[PDB]
């Protein structure tokens, strides 16, 4: 089957920085762009950006330009997102997902709690 | 570009019909291919979102006929003809027309 394994949950001190991973399998990695989504603790999704592997096309949401940076490691079929300058605003579950509605596979999410 | 969903939340009994609304500030109709680029996601608790509807009305593989998307332009609805216990979720509409790919604040379905 298609799988997206996300890194384990992170508890982290403010002004600190974290790197979520998203390890893909069961599909050719380069076919589909990895999108990242922030789920606000109450209710709400925010689209962070996407990273198309192969075609190195990287879009960011203006809101997240400066907070988020999207890397990739093609040799291991893994997308990364790094979050910088963490405030308690950034406390949320972060999902990686494949494509824009043509392929529909999500990571199990990575909780990021900031105290 | 702003997506407004309503209601924020609602409570039904299983069996009853339910409707939620999604307005956008700007039209999602692309006359290029004549489709409304509006996507519905169901997100159950402890779970990632799941595609329900794309192009306003087209239902993803596996999703029951009781989910019906409609509308065009700026004014869209999702309807669950008969709510089931398995439908307890938050429903999000997403703008798939232009960057950034904004979501609504979601309609949270709860049950009695
Ligand atoms: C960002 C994303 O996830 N792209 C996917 C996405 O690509 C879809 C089909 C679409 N791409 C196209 O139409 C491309 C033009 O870039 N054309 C052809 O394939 C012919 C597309 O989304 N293109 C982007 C540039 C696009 O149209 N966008 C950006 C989001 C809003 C939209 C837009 N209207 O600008 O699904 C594909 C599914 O096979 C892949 O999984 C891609 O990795």
């Amino acid at each position: 089957q298609v799988q997206l394994q996300q890194s384990d949950a992170e508890l982290v001190k403010p002004g600190s920085s974290v790197k979520i991973s998203c390890k893909a399998s069961g599909y050719t990695f380069t076919d589909h762009a990895i999108h990242w989504v922030k789920q606000k603790p109450e209710q709400g999704l925010e689209w962070i950006g996407h990273f198309s592997p192969g075609n190195t096309d990287i879009k960011y949401n203006d809101k997240f330009k400066g907070k988020a940076t999207l890397t990739v490691d093609r040799s291991s079929s893994t997308a990364y997102m790094q979050l910088n300058s963490l405030t308690s605003e950034d406390s949320a579950v972060y999902f990686c997902k494949t494509s824009t509605f043509f392929f529909d596979y999500w990571g199990q999410g990575t909780t990021l709690t900031v105290s | 570009l702003v997506m407004t969903q309503s209601p924020s939340s609602l409570t039904v009994t299983a069996g009853e019909k339910v409707t939620m609304i999604c307005k956008s500030s700007q039209s999602l109709l692309n006359s290029g291919d004549q489709k409304n680029y509006l996507t519905w996601y169901q997100q159950k608790p402890g779970q990632p979102p799941k595609l329900l509807i794309f192009w306003a009305s087209t239902r993803e593989s596996g999703v029951p006929d009781r989910f019906t998307g409609s509308g065009s332009g700026t004014d869209f609805t999702l309807t669950i003809s008969s709510v089931q216990a398995e439908d307890l979720a938050v429903y999000y509409c997403q703008n798939d027309y232009s960057y950034p790919l904004t979501f609504g604040a979601g309609t949270k379905l709860e049950l009695k």
